[PDB]
């Protein structure tokens, strides 16, 4: 995505997580922004120094090189359950002779 | 919460914000250099210091943890090698006094101011007016006066600058219990803490003072030949048994005597050939100058530039309707952004300057794996070390003759090569007598070694004992030298140019590892060298994680540097000098003077 999510002023909308003390399990969504910290305290106040909150941001500008210019990734995970099959590929037909 | 986990969980955020601050400062540092507007003057310096506005209180918040029990040397090389010690320790008034004397030591000195003290009708400056009389002259009304004309006009004005700047360093050195404030310059040079692959603390004299003992017998081979090359237009002042004056520089400070090649031109009004401007009749543009620069990297195997390189770089001159500057600088703005700034035109003299600086951004793509804490040279000289290796690899006959510039009707004659090899004879040594007289001045004198009675009376006799270049007019303390230099005024350590010339040939000898050629060593090119394809790939990506001590072990494995690989490449030049010392001055007189 070159001319899609690139702002000269700054594309600070796309946020991501740089710090998380707990490791992951598949298909887990993490939207709760519990404030990470490196100090033995319950983050006195609301924010500030020694409370490195886990939400960070990106800085996409439209003159970066590859590896830093943003990409749009989507995964189509397939599953087979005990329910009857409802989604399937296309079945093309022929003429009627 | 151990300190090792604390180190990485602070330094990840530190480099993540550091690359953002680096790009926010690099935008202001680059858009000014292409677009000179009056709004850009306000908009570049506030944002180039916005990286410093975070760093001047964030570095103190970075080494707020003492890093006592750190077991991984990578993050300790990240933090402890970049301890920004400054005005937060001693004072803020004395530091701003140093900032005040930095205004008058570098900005007022910049571009100079030379007025004619003889007549007011001649309003001529340093570059506008003295160079056209310097270029062609025959009498001695101004030429021997031209060296001390800076001492009589500007050399008397820089007198309060000489003492306080050299007696401030003892107060500057006693901050963090270090022995010198040159250890702040030696901060990347203090590498103790690993097993064997560094330089020891007691090995510093063995590292520095011993490496100059090998190139000194090579200086006397040209000190008996270039000294006798003044017999063209130098009457009644310099005998051939004596030495050279100090007005044979080309500029006012003159840190090299390389410009004596234009003095020793045999036929100046009748050129033999001109192989440089053979591009003009075929009329290539500035594009093909840059298309072949990465094809030189394709032939060795180095990867091509990104697709965002040929549209944002400087390929055409903007001119005066779009105000810009023409400073040749390589640029690594970070996060995969690669571009350059260079005074490109239709000429051919920029080809060597382009091929000298194209290796800089190829080096910039080599350390792209580690973050900005290690994204530099391992010393001050490794940023231009790979740039000075291929700076002499562009004027090779296998690169210039193969494209079709030479004439096929000319038969191969071995007698016409007397003037082809005279150009590179004064390039390699011509700044090395300048190196060792600056190596002694400011290293171990600030710990209580120079009192008020030997400020400059220790300085003057260093110029004639080993260097040799003698003064033609006697001086005193009113004739301050080092405030007139270009590198001293911004306190540049001259250690990178001492290791610049040495560290090229250890990898320049690896281009021809079979039998050094298929014949003589007049030709050397990297056109389809598949043995040098993946040879330098593991040489250059290491950066700072292994320091400047053992950065020369990737392909050869040498512990130190010697000038023994400088012997095989200069074989037509060394046999041109070994049979010359038969009638020149033998030894050296310590009291010879041209007055
Ligand atoms: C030390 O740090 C580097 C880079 O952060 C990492 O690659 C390496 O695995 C670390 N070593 C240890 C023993 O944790
Ligand atoms: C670099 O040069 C090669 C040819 O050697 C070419 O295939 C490639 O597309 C070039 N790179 C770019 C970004 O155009
Ligand atoms: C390049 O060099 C290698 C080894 O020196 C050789 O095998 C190969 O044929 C060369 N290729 C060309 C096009 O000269
Ligand atoms: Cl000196
Ligand atoms: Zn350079």
């Amino acid at each position: 995505s070159n001319k899609l999510d690139s702002k000269v002023s700054g594309n600070y909308n796309y946020l991501y997580r740089l710090f998380r003390k707990s490791n992951l399990k598949p298909f887990e969504r993490d939207i709760s922004t519990e404030i990470y910290q490196a100090g033995n305290k319950p983050c006195n106040g609301v924010a500030g120094f020694n409370c490195y909150f886990p939400l960070r941001s990106y800085s996409f500008r439209p003159t970066y090189g590859v590896g830093h210019q943003p990409y749009r990734v989507v995964v189509l995970s397939f599953e087979l359950l005990h329910a009857p099959a409802t989604v399937c590929g296309p079945k093309k037909s022929t003429n009627l002779v | 919460s151990t300190i090792e986990e604390q180190a990485k969980t602070f330094l990840d955020k530190f480099n993540h914000e550091a690359e953002d601050l680096f790009y926010q400062s690099s935008l202001a540092s680059w858009n000014y250099n292409t677009n000179i507007t009056e709004e850009n003057v306000q908009n570049m310096n506030n944002a180039g210091d916005k990286w410093s506005a975070f760093l001047k209180e964030q570095s103190t918040l970075a080494q707020m943890y003492p890093l006592q029990e750190i077991q991984n040397l990578t993050v300790k090389l990240q933090l402890q090698a970049l301890q920004q010690n400054g005005s937060s320790v001693l004072s803020e008034d004395k530091s701003k006094r140093l900032n005040t004397i930095l205004n008058t030591m570098s900005t007022i000195y910049s571009t100079g101011k030379v007025c004619n003290p003889d007549n007011p009708q001649e309003c001529l400056l340093l570059e506008p007016g003295l160079n056209e009389i310097m270029a062609n002259s025959l009498d001695y009304n101004e030429r021997l006066w031209a060296w001390e004309s800076w001492r009589s006009e500007v050399g008397k004005q820089l007198r309060p600058l000489y003492e306080e700047y050299v007696v401030l360093k003892n107060e500057m050195a006693r901050a963090n219990h270090y022995e010198d404030y040159g250890d702040y310059w030696r901060g990347d040079y203090e590498v103790n803490g690993v097993d064997g692959y560094d330089y020891s603390r007691g090995q510093l004299i063995e590292d520095v003072e011993h490496t100059f003992e090998e190139i000194k017998p090579l200086y006397e081979h040209l000190h008996a030949y270039v000294r006798a090359k003044l017999m063209n237009a130098y009457p009644s002042y310099i005998s051939p048994i004596g030495c050279l004056p100090a007005h044979l520089l080309g500029d006012m400070w003159g840190r090299f005597w390389t410009n004596l090649y234009s003095l020793t031109v045999p036929f100046g009004q009748k050129p033999n050939i001109d192989v440089t401007d053979a591009m003009v009749d075929q009329a290539w543009d500035a594009q093909r100058i840059f298309k072949e620069a990465e094809k030189f990297f394709v032939s060795v195997g180095l990867p091509n530039m990104t697709q965002g390189f040929w549209e944002n770089s400087m390929l055409t001159d903007p001119g005066n309707v779009q105000k810009a500057v023409c400073h040749p600088t390589a640029w690594d703005l970070g996060k995969g952004d690669f571009r350059i700034l260079m005074c490109t035109k239709v000429t051919m003299d920029d080809f060597l300057t382009a091929h000298h600086e194209m290796g800089h951004i190829q080096y910039d793509m080599a350390y792209a794996a580690q973050p900005f804490l290690l994204r530099n040279g391992a010393n001050e000289g490794f940023h231009e070390a790979v740039g000075e290796i291929m700076s002499l690899s562009a004027a090779t006959p296998k690169h210039l003759k193969s494209i079709g510039l030479l004439s096929p009707d000319f038969q191969e004659d071995n007698e016409t090569e007397i003037n082809f090899l005279l150009k590179q004879a004064l390039t390699i040594v011509g700044t090395l007598p300048f190196t060792y007289m600056l190596e002694k001045w400011r290293w171990m004198v600030f710990k209580g070694e120079i009192p008020k009675d030997q400020w400059m009376k220790k300085w003057w006799e260093m110029k004639r004992e080993i260097v040799g270049v003698v003064e033609p007019v006697p001086h005193d303390e009113t004739y301050c030298d080092p405030a007139s230099l270009f590198h001293v005024s911004n306190d540049y350590s001259f250690i990178r140019y001492y290791t610049r010339t040495l560290y090229q040939f250890q990898f320049q000898e690896a281009l021809c590892q079979a039998a050094k050629h298929e014949g003589p060593l007049h030709k050397c090119d990297i056109s389809n060298s598949t043995e040098a394809g993946q040879k330098l790939f593991n040489m250059l990506r290491l950066g700072k994680s292994e320091p400047w001590t053992l950065a020369l072990e990737n392909v050869v494995g040498a512990k130190n540097m010697n000038v023994r690989p400088l012997l095989n490449y200069f074989e037509p030049l060394f046999t041109w000098l070994k049979d010359q010392n038969k009638n020149s001055f033998v030894g050296w007189s310590t009291d010879w003077s041209p007055y």
